[PDB]
């Protein structure tokens, strides 16, 4: 069916312009039966609309965003962005995709159909410093982790085994450290009869600084 | 200048729950409602105040005229577990309401404790960080005291609470507590001790260097 894939950078600097673009799958933009564009979620807040941009060429925005933000769109790429001048930290939000459905014929009816996966996006005068991991060894139930530790800003990702290990699977909401970094843990309960035998692998990405590692987890 | 009530409510599994909506000005052209999961993007689940997504589980339905609306799921699941949000398209603008959380209670679940050493990796920073886990619990506060050769500590340990588990409605706890290598070194004896309602006594987990 129709989706949106998220894309662009999960930092910015104050003064400068966040470009964000999405990518349509499962259909073509091309359609009189949609109108596409962006949500924002600034962290621990609702949902604000920014604007929308219809294939042929035409726009409308939030009036609050309309003189800083720019929503275009391209029929032969099937992908359409979104560009907000003068960032500060109050745009710290994540972005979101979303195609939106004309309902009926020929009224103001509409839905927002398919959403996105959200993009973090921080605006910050601090480097891109990604992660270290270190494996949390164990030594019935066991359980066995990962620690995350020291990274700016926070779009981070952490899976187990490329996705295999999924059931015992938890992992924490980013913690801000006194250092001004994050720190983030995962972790998963195994049967003590795995522990050893089976082997146990942390997937942990950090888009802004290009920080992809993998960390083995061995009881002592 | 929407706005939803109330900001949130907990429900247990089965209950039947009600969230409103006041929109901005009478409707004139559709309003919608979403679901956001944990950490994930929000859903559209009700259009032009009632009519189902396809794919949406009949539990879910929504009402209301005017400027007042509402959003009901008939029998909540605990993978419901979500920000609910009201939409509307109005003098050519989309709002979104402040959103209403709903969350299960459900009854009390000891925790189970492991507690982990840094490894010889963490160790070269010239740092240690040693972990103490709380696994599937309720309700989520619980107390943890970290305790070095029974010294116990402060001013010195981080934590951080899971989403609410999507299947068993629980949470789980990690508390770091953040050492130099020198301090880590300087002790022999770790441990982490847990105080939580579905015990009937405190629990301690521990290691010791070697």
């Amino acid at each position: 069916q129709l989706q949106l894939q998220e894309s662009g950078p999960g930092l910015v600097k104050p003064s400068e312009t966040l470009s964000l673009t999405c990518t349509v799958s499962g259909g073509s933009i091309s359609s009189s039966s949609y109108y596409w564009g962006w949500i924002r979620q600034p962290p621990g807040k609702g949902l604000e609309w920014i604007g929308s941009v219809y294939y042929s060429g035409g726009a409308s925005y939030n009036p609050s965003l309309k003189s800083r933000a720019t929503i275009s769109v391209d029929t032969s790429k099937n992908q359409f962005s979104l560009n907000l001048d003068s960032v500060s930290a109050a745009d710290t939000a994540i972005y979101y995709c979303a195609s939106i459905a004309a309902a009926g014929s020929f009224y103001y009816y509409y839905y927002m159909d398919v959403w996105g996966k959200g993009s973090t996006v921080t605006v910050s005068s601090a480097s891109t410093k990604g992660p270290s991991v270190f494996p949390l060894a164990p030594s019935g139930t066991a359980a066995l982790g990962c620690l995350v530790k020291d990274y700016f800003p926070e779009p981070v990702t952490v899976s187990w085994n490329s996705g295999a290990l999924t059931s015992g699977v938890h992992t924490f909401p980013a913690v801000l450290q006194s250092s001004g970094l994050y720190s983030l843990s995962s972790v998963v309960t195994v049967p003590s009869s795995s522990l050893g035998t089976q082997t146990y692998i942390c997937n942990v990405n950090h888009k802004p600084s290009n920080t992809k590692v993998d960390k083995k987890v061995e009881p002592k | 200048q929407m706005t939803q009530s109330p900001s949130s409510l907990s429900a247990s599994v089965g209950d039947r729950v009600t969230i409103t909506c006041q929109a901005s000005q009478v409707i004139s052209n559709y309003l919608n409602w979403y679901q956001q999961k944990p950490g994930k993007a929000p859903k559209l689940l009700i259009y032009d105040t009632s009519n189902l997504k396809t794919g949406v589980p009949s539990r879910f339905s929504g009402s209301g005229s005017g400027t007042d609306f509402t959003f009901t799921i008939s029998s909540l699941q605990p993978e419901d577990i979500a920000t609910y949000y009201c939409q509307q398209y109005e003098n050519l603008q989309f709002t979104f309401g402040p959103g209403t959380k709903v969350d299960i209670k459900r009854t009390v679940a000891a925790p189970s404790v492991f507690i982990f050493p840094p490894s010889d990796e963490q160790l070269k920073s010239g740092t240690a960080s040693v972990v103490c886990l709380l696994n599937n619990f309720y309700p989520r506060e619980a107390k943890v005291q970290w305790k070095v050769d029974n010294a116990l500590q402060s001013g010195n340990s981080q934590e951080s609470v899971t989403e609410q588990d999507s299947k068993d409605s629980t949470y789980s706890l990690s508390s770091t507590l953040t050492l130099s290598k020198a301090d880590y070194e300087k002790h022999k004896v770790y441990a982490c001790e847990v105080t939580h309602q579905g015990l009937s006594s405190p629990v301690t987990k521990s290691f010791n260097r070697g």
